[PDB]
């Protein structure tokens, strides 16, 4: 029904060679490109398109970019080659999914960013404090949904499942890989919204939770505690990007790739049918860019010294 | 058009469509085109990683992200997988052939002025380049580029071999038909061989102003009657002026003619392998083609292909001729920066 698409970007590679002509039809030479000008031409170009499928079918999106590790499946690769085709690396990724993608960053980097990333940058800190939500996820008979839940349980808010129009993965040696996507949200049936509302989906006991879903209204799949700071930026031409810094313990998991806690960071934004009119997205996806390359190459140090992920041909 | 990335979805059987990456062939005018650069690299490396500290896996101890490659080896890996494909073509077919590194620089041309992108990706190009061969080699040298190359051969530890022998180069047409011919300096009917046929060329382009063309040329067995008529036969007289044909009665007219001042360097690589450098000293003397006139100086490696029973390391072999080529780039690269085209 819509389009969708999926790329890899890795950073400091140049696939494209400047075309620059030659006085003696036309004629011309090649010459080196700059370092990393295709990766933003496809993001922009890509990020354009799949906003104007958007408007023509009035959906609401949303700009998602978080900061974690893009580990690859062993079986990726075909005969033992280190060295790969772009283009067959992400027709290869596309097919059956061997991607494995780990939001986590490490826990002393919070006052590096705050210090040199937050407080330089527009950001400010809004909402009061931190707060403490359960994120759930509710499979059912064809959907997906997702739960959220305050410090009592109660069912704060109703989601549908995340549509992906376009992902990309910002990848780098040294530095935590970047992963940006734009997501939508169909709008949940109504009864839903009311039907999670009234059943209690879990039922705390001494800071333990346990199901209590009715079993024919899905199975509660997955199930975290997350403690969320949320900080804001209005810049001008009314676009408003959004921090949420969210640490995350998972409690009820359906399989073992997901079991530590974790600190997240995500930038976010809208993309309203109406304001991407005299919205240039153009801008909005170059600035989200700019500001995730900042913070992985100011957290870059640390995820090396931490975790050790350093990816060295 | 809009899907010339790897973006809108995952098209059905992309490895039959993308197997030969490296290169570009359209199944029944070189057959083979690849396009290469000194500081573009399409290629991705799949390094191994060590994930035992990461949130949710500790227990995977292998794992695999992708990172950009210095674009010396990505060209090396993929010149070393487009000849042992044009290798294998020829193990394949009865023929012998050569691969030979020429210097010179490579001007292309846009059929319109109109929908020129100024930045496009490598592969759409060799596409466009390939689709109608618009290109063109302009092989040029130096007379410092002499003492250059003298001083590479010298520092190479090659053999003098041959010296500043004088040959001629010339061309016979029947019907469409074409033979190539090479006699020697006394009018002199030498050998009768059919013209090159070259199963891949590669367009690897440096960032200065020498560039490197790698091609596999290959020759097809000529039939026998024709090539012994030819020898005996008196095809080339010679005016005190330049040449001039006396093949007319029995042969179709004569199209292209040449004189070569030939000067070989010889030696064995570190694999059993021979490799001659070749400095030609080329005059057009009488000449069809518009562009051919003008005196030319070339400096190319050529290497014989080497037979299939002999079974020497192809790796080992890509990497000393890749090595090898581009010590006669940074040779010729001082002495050649006044062209500018």
């Amino acid at each position: 029904m819509v389009p969708k698409a999926f790329q890899l970007l890795v950073s400091d590679t140049a696939p494209d060679v400047v075309v620059s002509r030659v006085n003696t039809t036309e004629c011309y030479t090649l010459g080196a490109s700059e370092k990393d000008v295709a990766i933003r031409s496809r993001y922009s170009k890509v990020l354009q398109w799949c906003c104007l499928n958007m408007s023509n079918l009035q959906m609401d999106g949303e700009l998602y970019v978080d900061f974690g590790k893009l580990l690859l499946k062993p079986s990726v690769m075909r005969k033992n080659r280190r060295i790969v085709s772009s283009y067959t690396l992400q027709q290869r990724l596309q097919v059956n999914h061997p991607y494995t993608w780990v939001p986590t960053l490490p826990e002393s980097c919070l006052s590096k960013i705050q210090e040199q990333f937050l407080q330089p940058e527009g950001f400010a800190p809004i909402g009061k404090g931190v707060q403490l939500t359960y994120s759930g996820t509710i499979k059912r008979s064809k959907d997906q949904l997702h739960v959220d839940l305050d410090n009592k349980g109660k069912v704060l808010a109703v989601n549908s499942a995340w549509v992906n129009l376009q992902t990309a993965w910002c990848t780098h040696a040294k530095g935590p890989d970047v992963r940006l996507l734009l997501r939508s949200r169909p709008p949940i049936r109504r009864q839903d919204v009311e039907l999670f509302a009234s059943t209690p989906i879990i039922k705390l006991a001494d800071d333990d939770v346990a199901d209590v879903l009715p079993p024919e209204h899905g199975q509660l799949v997955y199930l975290s505690e997350d403690e969320t700071r949320l900080f804001e930026r209005v810049s001008d031409r009314g676009v408003t990007i959004t921090v949420r810094e969210v640490k995350r313990q998972p409690l009820i998991i359906l399989r073992d790739e997901e079991e530590d806690p974790r600190v997240e960071y995500s930038l976010s934004a809208h993309i309203p049918a109406n304001a991407a009119k005299a919205t240039d997205v153009r801008a909005v996806g170059l600035t989200a860019f700019e500001l995730a390359g900042r913070l992985a190459g100011l957290v870059a140090e640390d995820f090396v010294r931490e975790y050790g992920c350093e990816a060295k041909l | 058009e809009a899907d010339e990335y790897g973006d809108w979805g995952a098209e059905p059987g992309f490895e039959d469509r993308r197997e030969l990456d490296f290169m570009e062939l359209s199944p029944g005018s070189p057959r083979a085109f690849q396009l290469l650069h000194s500081e573009t690299a399409t290629d991705v490396g799949i390094a191994s990683i060590d994930p035992s500290k990461l949130p949710g896996q500790s227990k995977v101890k292998n794992a695999l992200a992708a990172i950009h490659v210095a674009p010396n080896d990505a060209n090396k890996m993929r010149f070393r997988m487009a000849f042992e494909w044009c290798l294998m073509n020829i193990w394949n077919m009865n023929m012998p052939g050569e691969l030979n590194i020429g210097a010179g620089k490579a001007l292309y041309y846009r059929s319109v002025a109109k929908q020129n992108r100024n930045v496009m990706p490598l592969w759409t190009v060799q596409k466009h380049l390939y689709a109608q061969h618009p290109y063109a080699w302009f092989a040029i040298a130096s007379e410092s580029n002499v003492a250059a190359m003298e001083s590479l051969a010298a520092a190479l530890n090659m053999s003098i071999q041959q010296e500043r022998t004088t040959s001629y180069k010339v061309t016979i047409r029947r019907m469409a038909e074409f033979f190539d011919c090479e006699l020697n300096g006394q009018l002199k009917c030498t050998m009768m061989n059919k013209p090159w046929d070259r199963f891949f060329v590669s367009h690897y382009i440096r960032s200065k102003m020498p560039d490197l063309r790698y091609v596999v040329r290959a020759r097809h067995p000529i039939k026998k009657r024709i090539a012994d008529a030819y020898l005996e036969a008196d095809i080339l007289r010679s005016t005190r002026d330049s040449v001039q044909s006396v093949l007319s009665p029995e042969l179709g007219d004569v199209v292209y003619c040449c004189e070569r001042v030939v000067r070989k360097w010889a030696k064995k690589t570190a694999t059993g392998v021979t490799l001659q450098l070749v400095e030609t000293k080329r005059t057009p003397l009488i000449i069809t083609k518009a562009g051919d006139e003008g005196e030319r100086l070339e400096y190319e490696w050529i290497v014989p292909l080497p037979q299939q029973a002999e079974r020497i390391d192809i790796a080992a072999l890509t990497d000393e001729l890749w090595e090898y080529g581009n010590k006669l780039a940074a040779a010729l690269e001082e002495g050649m920066e006044e062209l500018m085209v």
